[PDB]
């Protein structure tokens, strides 16, 4: 067990197997509300199911902080909140859809 | 270091004053001291080295309270470690000139500037013109001593920038101040700006 | 080898064009033109109305973690309809890497303010409102922050003048510093030093 | 004597720096550089060396870049002393101000 | 690489001798007595003044002071009026008009230096190309007006023969620097 | 018109005017007015001075740089005279006491100096010149500083007999001795008004206007050898004057008559100061000489000057003669004083 | 959601710039001219706008040259002649546009030196 | 070109010619390019600019003392690439990067040549032509410029 | 010709952010008189507002009246927080300043300007 | 040399003088005119001519690397000398 | 070093310290004031052949950057390849 993180403000998380296992799980279903052509859900799937067997396949803390290679297992899952957070929001944005709008003709021509 | 690092009254002034976590500090923009203070370990002149820092050896202090308290010792350390760096240049130091051998952008000798005719010409244009740029947009980056200084710079392929953008370290960590004070005393945001490294210079431009 | 000619390295702009096109694959809505220099530097080029969206993924992402916004400013261009140029430059710690997020606004067309995802960029926004008069909507506090209370114009725009139109004096009569119209005792000189010939034949532009 | 709210209000030493920047040459705005941050002036100068560098495509020599070197962490002491010392001499300790602006 | 500046934590256990030190320190002002003691110290090493106007602090051949025209050895101006440190000038500090010479030398009619746009940046010097301008090692010119720091041709060619003697030593051991 | 002395610019501080103005008396109350008007629109303007520089370092930021040029001088010596008239082309009278010294009586300030700046300045060759007296200024007169100013005018004019003479009547602004030195009667609890005010008129006028008014006539055309009466919009009686002011500093008015010969009394103590009188007997007689009506004489509107109200401008004089209570009440919260049509 | 703006663009509000300066101004809408001391012609691809000259005039301390026309060193750059038009146009400004001076086509020709019977036959080499 | 001098030895110079008093010559600097004899021949018509001598020694001139005078001749300065042919009543006055160009016509005759006139702080330094196909190609007489 | 809205869809829903600007204007005036200890009269404030506002009374694009409303409000801020000071608010009085003459003859007798 | 005009003003070696009726005289009242005696003009003049055998001579003012860049002037016109356009040093060739 | 040695057991025992070894002010050990001159060397293009600028020439090299999309099973990319961690000092891990 750690007895800090190193981080200010980032508290030492006592189980991070299992709080890993559920933030990559509730990842995964929330991708499956994407259509199967956005490219989020194709890569994002693979990140998480890529960081999902590690968790499975190492017990050990410290040897799972450099599969893993986020920093502590602590910012690692923090930074699984984080995606899970994104997937919500892509979810709504839709950024898969066609372009916009495309810009005028010169709009990024430089030099003038 | 005999008169404040283990005096009483200047850690009770320092100590848990302007915490600032470390999520918080990426999030507002924070860098150098302001970074490493609160255990992140970042240093500009290690993962993005520049000129000759990827050859000569040094620690990185690391604080471990992200307060006032720790930014000191960081900043001590660092006047330490520079020293170390000091050493290793002074001994490391190689013969040779010193601007690039190329006076379509670096002037000529005056030497030769008064005995050759391609090198009267270049002493004319660098000094009158200057040099043309390529079009082109660059973002420059160094560990400044008071953090990530940056440089947005904008060619139009002319003699004279389109665009100079400056990237202030102390911009951000002002705005971090309201932040850093809450819940203090008068006489703490006094301690808060101090170690945040603060100069307008820099800040306003 | 030539001791005086940048070494070029060659594995970098490889990833950062992998990376691009990964970038634009994902965000197809937003993502409008996507380079990298020979000083092998990403930029997005994107739709203003995929600011906020674009800055969340390329934060939050997993295999971007761009979390801190480095810079956030304007660059004034007035022959295009859209003139000013927003640029962001972020930087990802997880990866040591940067990336440059670009997008357009004109005098009329706000762009949406990212204080929800970089606090960092709370008064970067009022410097560009300031210096260049590009608002941001749903800004905490959208004012002025670098120029003089109650100045008139954006400094930075390109059609507003070196020295300004006003100046400042104390004035005895009122007992105060009074504004007044800008008289120089010697004109700042322009030099046009630019060379009719060309310098850089790899950008010359077709004469159509 | 609690503070509520702080609402920095800068812009009391804003010169255009950047709009001055663009009427000169490469060589002109060197100087404004060293006005910047202005206790770190070498290290602005290099800041600023750097960035044009990559765009004229060209490289300093192998002794200059030891000169940069040596001069940037020069700077950095003085800066951290400035940073130090004047940190003290707001919470009131005036002493070790004097004997490192000897230094 | 990176060191730990304030991490220790690797928890000892209260001895009774270490507790009575701890009490000793935070009862008898131990930490506090030390640091009087270092200004004690400094109270008997010399004090770094120099006793100025009688004495001054040192220079360097290359310190950039004071503005000055200089002469050829014959007493020609040296200035061509060739116009170079009016183009480089940050600061747009040098104004300059030339035509020819009753001799049909070419030489400047006007040439000044505003003193108070000046930044000192020496820059001038390296532009001249035949050691026209130069930044004296004077820096001990400050006046009672304004208006007296905008030097005209005849002020700069008059503190160019006021310095001379010590100009052209300044040159000698520095231009081959240059 | 010489090649340099043309007009060019905007009328800003770098511009050139034209006008090269020596001002004797510029260190005092109306010259700092007269010197900041012409400082402002781009004028050289020569200031000689006898007082310490530090006293004339107010100035200093009234013009651009050259625009002002500093002379020392002695109004006994003549040498010192034409070293500052010589290179002008309109020469400006504001020298005035108002009391007398051990080494200048109220000949020497309003006749003897005037007539030797007049002298030199025929002498050499300048355009224009303005001379300063008073309204009231008149040789039938209870008062023996305007008694002199009636002479002072004439000899101006036998030697040179085309100079503008300027008659303001009593100037306020902020350092004058007119509204300042009744807002300062508060220290002695009453205020003691010969036949308790209401005998005496005054019709006092802006500084800003006089000084206004004499930039106006160094360019004016139409100006040579006439004699203008400066003054205020409005006529007044002195207790209404008086109570006003009160008003406007909120002090406790508390008026009551005093007879002009126990008045002219006291003036006289106050006049054994070694140092800058508080008052004076010639002071006490001239605030209850009352102002003439104007009859035939062009006034301010006739240079380009629109009298400005007493009005308008109490406040920012009275405003530090207030007590904390006071101090931000505003222009309105007084009653305006009653004017008069004779 | 869009709507409809029946009128032509203007800013001049917002920019913050006296009246003086807007209306009795005009600017020159222009490809600058060659300088003929050189041959290169990479001067002469943009268009340049700049504003009508007003006095200056000479300093009295030093000669120098003062001016009370804070728009005599603006020099805009524009791509084409319609981007620089649109730009003073939602400015304000009135403007008065030149056309582009190309050089005309020449026939070249050395063997022409050597004519056996045309005047183009050169004296001297 | 190159930024360096690899020549180690003396330069050549030529003595200067008085060819009036509109065009000064400083012929050390000629570059024997011979765009002043092809103008003068062709343009002025005035067969009098030629190149005595042979080799590196090779000078352009007149070889006797002649004056150039011809309504154009004072457009050899303007064709002239360097300093040999340059204009005396210009000559030492103003540097280009110092000279506003102002884009006007010229009134000395009914032509209507179009000319730029270069002003510096004020003050009108050289009247040069401006390119104009239809009216005066480029040039100007001597009276305009 | 069609844009995206600022705030206002047209004119009329403009209009309605432009009086109540000048609402809280016109109710600031009597303070800022008052604390700033400035040495005018309200009535002469307020119609100095009220100058400013028909500065801009030529006005039809409904995004410029949106960013106009959106610059007075920052200037209604500064002003009720002390930001400014007396020489920034007197500064919209222009006392100093002589007014250049609209007429031809005097701008003719004055120099070149037109 | 330092003449002195009419009005008593020195006259610069540039030639300027104020008018007798130039009000710009005033600065100068219990004051001076800056003025640098030793005309460039008039020094130079005195140095006598070298004189060499060879037609070409070159100058660089002497010092080396302390004087003007170097360059050469011819000596043939044997009637005028030839004059160095940077120090204004005269050469004449000796036959 | 004028203090006497009394003064120097004062002082070094109340600083805790050796001072006489290490003091701020400077005596003798500078450099001196007045050098000889150097001699400094050119750089590595002072050749007289094979040394065509066009060859080492930086700023010729420059290309406008590439366009990789524009208007004109895949694996996973990071930007990079991930950050390696720091290790912690051997001279003095713990300050
Ligand atoms: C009663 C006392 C109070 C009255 C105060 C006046 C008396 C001064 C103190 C006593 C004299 C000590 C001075 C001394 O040590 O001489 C060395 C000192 C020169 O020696 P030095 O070269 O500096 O070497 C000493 C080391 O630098 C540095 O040496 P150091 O730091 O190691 O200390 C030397 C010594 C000194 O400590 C002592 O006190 C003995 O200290 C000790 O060794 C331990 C103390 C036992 O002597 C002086 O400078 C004389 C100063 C006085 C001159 C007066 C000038 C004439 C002016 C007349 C008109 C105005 C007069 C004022 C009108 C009122
Ligand atoms: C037989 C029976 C025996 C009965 C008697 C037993 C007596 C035992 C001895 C007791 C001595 C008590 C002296 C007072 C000591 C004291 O109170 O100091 C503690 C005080 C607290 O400091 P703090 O930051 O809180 O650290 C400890 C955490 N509480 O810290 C301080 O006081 C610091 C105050 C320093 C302020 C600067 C003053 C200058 C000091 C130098 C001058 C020296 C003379
Ligand atoms: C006005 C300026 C001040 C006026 C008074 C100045 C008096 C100057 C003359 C004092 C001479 C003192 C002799 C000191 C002898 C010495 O060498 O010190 C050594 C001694 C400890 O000996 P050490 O070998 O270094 O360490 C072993 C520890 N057991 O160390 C000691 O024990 C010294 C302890 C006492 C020293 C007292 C001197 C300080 C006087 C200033 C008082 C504070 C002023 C504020
Ligand atoms: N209420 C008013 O102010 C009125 C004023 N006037 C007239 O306006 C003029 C100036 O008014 P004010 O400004 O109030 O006068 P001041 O009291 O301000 O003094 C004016 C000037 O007179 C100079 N002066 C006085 N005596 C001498 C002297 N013996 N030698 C040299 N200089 C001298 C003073 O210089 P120093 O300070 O060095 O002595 C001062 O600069 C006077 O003529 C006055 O009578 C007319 C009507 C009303
Ligand atoms: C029987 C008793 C009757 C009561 C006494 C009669 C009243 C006589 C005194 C009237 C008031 C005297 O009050 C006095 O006013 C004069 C006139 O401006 C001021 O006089 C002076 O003030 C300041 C001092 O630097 C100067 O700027 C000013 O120019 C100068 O005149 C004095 O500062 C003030 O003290
Ligand atoms: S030192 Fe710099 S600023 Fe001063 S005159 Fe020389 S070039 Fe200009
Ligand atoms: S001082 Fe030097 S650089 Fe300046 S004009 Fe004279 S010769 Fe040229
Ligand atoms: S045009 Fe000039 S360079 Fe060419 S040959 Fe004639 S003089 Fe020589
Ligand atoms: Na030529
Ligand atoms: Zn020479």
């Amino acid at each position: 067990l750690k007895k800090t993180t190193g981080l200010v403000g980032l508290a030492v998380c006592d189980t991070p197997h299992e709080r890993l296992t559920i933030l990559y799980t509730k990842t995964l279903d929330i991708l499956k509300h994407f259509p199967k052509h956005a490219a989020y859900r194709k890569y994002t799937e693979q990140i998480t199911n890529e960081k999902l067997d590690m968790v499975k396949a190492e017990p050990d803390v410290k040897k799972l902080e450099a599969l893993l290679q986020g920093g502590e297992v602590e910012e690692v899952i923090l930074q699984a909140e984080k995606e899970l957070s994104l997937a919500r929001k892509m979810l709504k944005w839709k950024p898969w859809e066609p372009l916009v709008e495309e810009p005028p003709a010169n709009q990024w021509k430089w030099p003038i | 270091e005999e008169m404040l690092t283990n005096n009483r009254i200047w850690r009770n002034r320092t100590v848990d004053i302007g915490v600032v976590t470390a999520e918080d500090a990426l999030n507002y923009g924070f860098s150098g001291v302001m970074l490493r203070g609160s255990g992140i370990q970042w240093d500009l002149r290690k993962t993005q080295p520049y000129d000759v820092y990827d050859q000569v050896e040094f620690d990185v202090p690391i604080g471990s309270r992200g307060d006032c308290y720790d930014r000191y010792l960081c900043r001590v350390e660092e006047m330490r470690q520079s020293l170390r760096i000091i050493e290793q240049c002074l001994n490391k130091m190689p013969p040779g000139e010193i601007k690039v051998d190329d006076a379509k952008v670096s002037p000529p000798k005056r030497a030769e500037m008064k005995t050759s005719m391609e090198s009267l010409i270049h002493h004319f244009k660098l000094y009158t013109e200057g040099y043309q740029v390529p079009p082109g947009a660059t973002y420059t980056a160094i560990e400044a001593p008071k953090g990530e200084f940056g440089v947005y710079l904008v060619s139009d392929g002319s003699s004279r920038p389109y665009r100079c953008k400056i990237k202030a370290p102390g911009f951000a960590h002002l705005a971090g101040l309201d932040k850093m004070s809450k819940g203090h005393m008068l006489a703490d945001v006094v301690a808060i700006i101090g170690t945040q490294d603060i100069v307008f210079g820099e800040i306003d431009r | 080898k030539r001791p005086t000619v940048r070494p070029r390295s060659d594995v970098t702009h490889k990833q950062l064009s992998a990376f691009g096109e990964y970038v634009a694959e994902i965000l197809p809505k937003y993502v409008q033109q996507v380079q990298v220099s020979c000083l092998d530097e990403l930029e997005i080029c994107i739709h203003p109305d995929g600011v906020i969206p674009t800055l969340t993924f390329l934060r939050d992402h997993t295999n971007a973690q761009f979390k801190s916004l480095a810079d956030l400013t304007a660059v004034d261009v007035p022959t295009r309809q859209n003139r000013f140029e927003i640029v962001y430059n972020l930087l990802s710690l997880r990866f040591n890497s940067r990336i440059r997020v670009k997008t357009y606004a004109d005098e009329l067309t706000p762009i949406d303010s990212i204080v929800s995802v970089h606090i960092a960029a709370n008064w970067y926004e009022r410097e560009v409102w300031d210096m260049f008069g590009v608002f941001f909507f749903n800004h905490p506090d959208l004012r002025r922050i670098l120029t003089d209370y109650g100045f008139e114009g954006h400094p930075f725009r390109k059609d507003f003048p070196l020295t300004g139109y006003v100046e400042l004096r104390y004035d005895d009569e009122v007992k105060r510093v009074v504004a007044e119209p800008v008289e120089l005792a010697q004109e700042f000189r322009k030099f046009d030093l630019n060379s009719p010939w060309e310098a850089f034949p790899a950008y010359r532009q077709p004469p159509e | 004597e609690m503070v509520r709210k702080c609402d920095p209000h800068i812009g009391l030493l804003h010169r255009g720096t950047e709009k001055l920047i663009e009427y000169k040459t490469y060589l002109q705005a060197l100087p404004y550089f060293d006005r910047l941050d202005y206790v770190s002036m070498m290290c602005n100068e290099q800041a600023y060396s750097i960035a044009v560098e990559k765009l004229l495509n060209i490289q300093p020599p192998p002794r200059a870049q030891w000169i940069r070197v040596l001069f940037g962490e020069i700077t950095r002491i003085l800066n951290h002393i400035m940073a130090v010392t004047t940190h003290a001499l707001d919470i009131g300790a005036m002493t070790p101000f004097f004997w490192m602006f000897e230094e | 690489t990176y060191k730990y500046v304030n991490k220790k934590e690797q928890e000892s256990e209260v001895d009774m001798k270490s507790a009575t030190d701890n009490a000793a320190r935070i009862l008898m002002w131990t930490e506090l007595i030390r640091g009087l003691g270092m200004t004690l110290s400094y109270l008997f090493r010399e004090p770094a003044t120099i006793n100025y106007p009688f004495e001054k602090g040192p220079l360097s051949p290359r310190f950039r002071g004071e503005h000055a025209l200089r002469r050829y050895p014959s007493g020609e101006e040296r200035c061509i009026a060739c116009k170079l440190c009016e183009a480089i000038c940050p600061a747009q500090a040098i104004t300059i008009e030339a035509e020819p010479r009753a001799d049909g030398s070419r030489r400047t009619t006007r040439y000044d230096i505003d003193m108070t746009k000046c930044i000192y940046c020496g820059f001038c010097q390296e532009a001249c190309p035949v050691d026209a301008i130069v930044e004296g090692p004077n820096f001990e010119f400050s006046t009672e007006t304004h208006e007296e720091l905008l030097y005209n041709k005849e002020k700069l060619l008059n503190n160019g023969d006021k310095w001379e003697a010590e100009i052209a030593a300044n040159i000698q051991a520095d231009y081959l620097y240059r | 018109l010489h090649h340099a002395v043309i007009p060019h610019g905007k009328g800003g501080r770098s511009s050139v005017s034209g006008v090269v103005a020596t001002v004797f008396g510029a260190t005092g109350f109306l010259g700092r007015y007269v010197v900041n008007h012409l400082g402002r629109m781009g004028s050289q303007v020569i200031i000689p001075y006898r007082c310490d520089v530090y006293d004339i370092m107010h100035l200093r930021l009234m013009g651009d740089l050259g625009q002002l040029t500093f002379l020392e001088w002695d109004a006994r010596d003549k040498d010192s005279i034409r070293k500052a008239v010589q290179h002008s082309n309109v020469v400006i009278n504001l020298i005035g006491r108002e009391w007398e010294t051990r080494n200048f009586d109220f000949e020497d300030v309003f006749v003897n100096i005037p007539r030797a700046i007049a002298q030199a300045s025929k002498e050499a060759g300048v355009e224009r010149f303005i001379h300063v007296s008073h309204l009231n200024a008149s040789m039938k007169s209870s008062s023996k500083s305007l008694r002199s100013k009636a002479v002072g005018e004439k000899e101006v004019r036998s030697v040179f007999p085309e100079a503008i003479i300027i008659r303001p009547s009593d100037i306020f602004g902020r350092e004058d001795r007119f509204l300042n030195h009744f807002a300062n009667y508060r220290w002695f609890l009453a205020v003691p008004l010969v036949s308790l005010g209401f005998k005496t008129v005054k019709q006092p006028v802006y500084v800003a206007d006089v000084s206004k008014g004499i930039v106006n006539a160094t360019k004016d055309p139409d100006a040579v050898g006439k004699t203008f009466a400066f003054t205020g919009p409005n006529r007044y009686l002195l207790f209404h004057l008086v109570k006003y002011i009160f008003g406007m500093t909120h002090r406790t008015f508390i008026p009551y008559p005093l007879p002009l010969f126990v008045y002219s009394w006291i003036g006289k103590l106050f006049g054994l100061s070694p140092f800058e009188p508080w008052t004076t007997k010639d002071k006490v007689e001239r605030i209850h000489i009352s102002d003439v009506m104007p009859t035939d004489l062009p006034g301010l509107e006739d240079l380009g000057v629109q009298p400005t109200p007493l009005e308008l401008k109490s406040i920012e004089v009275l405003r530090r003669h207030r007590t904390y209570r006071w101090l931000s009440s505003e222009i309105e919260e007084t009653k305006p004083a009653k004017t008069v049509n004779y | 959601q869009l709507i409809t703006v029946d009128e032509k663009l203007d800013i001049t509000t917002l920019t913050g710039v006296p009246e003086e300066h807007i209306k009795t101004r005009k600017v020159r809408i222009f490809v600058p001219a060659r300088n003929n001391m050189q041959s290169g012609v990479n001067n002469t691809k943009k268009w340049k706008m700049e504003f009508d000259t007003r006095e200056r005039w000479e300093n009295p301390l030093m000669g120098w040259a003062s001016t009370a026309d804070p728009l005599s060193n603006m020099v805009l750059t524009f791509s084409a002649k319609e981007d620089a038009i649109a730009f003073a146009e939602k400015n304000g400004w009135s403007y008065d546009v030149e056309e582009k001076k190309v050089p005309k086509p020449k026939s070249k020709s050395y063997g022409a030196n050597f004519s056996w019977n045309k005047r183009t036959r050169v004296s001297t080499k | 070109g190159s930024d360096r001098s690899r020549f180690l030895e003396g330069k050549r110079a030529v003595e200067d010619k008085n060819i009036g008093p509109l065009v000064k010559t400083i012929m050390t600097r000629c570059i024997q390019c011979t765009r002043c004899i092809r103008f003068a021949s062709e343009i002025a018509g005035v067969d009098d600019l030629g190149t005595t001598g042979r080799g590196n020694d090779m000078q352009v001139g007149t070889y006797i003392e002649k004056m150039f005078m011809s309504e154009l001749s004072g457009n050899v300065i303007d064709i002239c690439p360097v300093g040999a042919l340059t204009s005396k009543p210009y000559a030492f006055t103003a540097r280009p990067w110092e000279t506003r160009k102002t884009e006007s016509i010229d009134v000395m005759d009914a032509v209507g040549s179009n000319i730029v006139v270069s002003t510096r702080t004020g003050e009108v330094m050289r009247i040069l032509p401006r390119m104009h196909e239809d009216i005066n190609e480029e040039w100007i007489s001597d009276k305009t410029r | 010709t069609s844009v995206k809205p600022i705030f206002s869809r047209d004119l009329n829903e403009a209009k309605r952010r432009v009086r109540e600007l000048y609402r809280a204007w016109y109710r600031e005036v009597p303070n800022t008189v008052h604390l700033m200890q400035l040495d005018i009269t309200v009535k002469q404030g307020r119609d100095k507002v009220r100058e400013m506002f028909m500065k801009n009374a030529h006005v039809t694009d409904p995004r410029v009246v949106d960013l106009l409303v959106i610059k007075g409000k920052m200037e209604l801020q500064e002003t009720i927080k002390v930001w400014k000071q007396r020489t920034h608010v007197m500064r919209f009085f222009h006392e100093t300043e002589t007014p250049r003459p609209k007429d031809f003859l005097s701008k003719f007798y004055m120099g070149h300007d037109p | 040399g330092v003449q002195v005009s009419p009005s008593g003003e020195k006259i610069t070696h540039t030639g300027q003088v104020y008018d007798e009726k130039d009000y710009r005289r005033v600065r100068f009242v219990d004051r001076q005119k800056e003025v640098n005696e030793n005309f460039a003009i008039d020094l130079i003049a005195q140095q006598p001519v070298n004189e060499v055998e060879h037609r070409i001579i070159a100058c660089d003012g002497g010092g080396g690397a302390l004087g003007h860049p170097k360059v050469y002037i011819n000596l043939d016109k044997e009637t005028k000398t030839g004059t160095c356009g940077y120090c204004g040093l005269q050469f004449k060739q000796h036959h | 070093a004028s203090a006497t040695r009394v003064i120097q057991k004062l002082r070094n025992w109340a600083s805790g310290q050796d001072l006489q070894a290490k003091l701020q002010l400077r005596y003798q050990e500078i450099a001196k004031r007045t050098q000889p001159p150097p001699k400094l060397p050119v750089g590595p293009s002072h050749k007289l052949s094979n040394n065509y600028y066009c060859t080492r020439d930086g700023r010729r090299e420059v290309v406008p950057p590439s366009i990789i999309m524009s208007s004109q099973e895949k694996k996973a990319v990071t930007p990079a390849p991930p950050m390696k961690r720091w290790e912690l000092s051997k001279d003095q891990p713990y300050l």
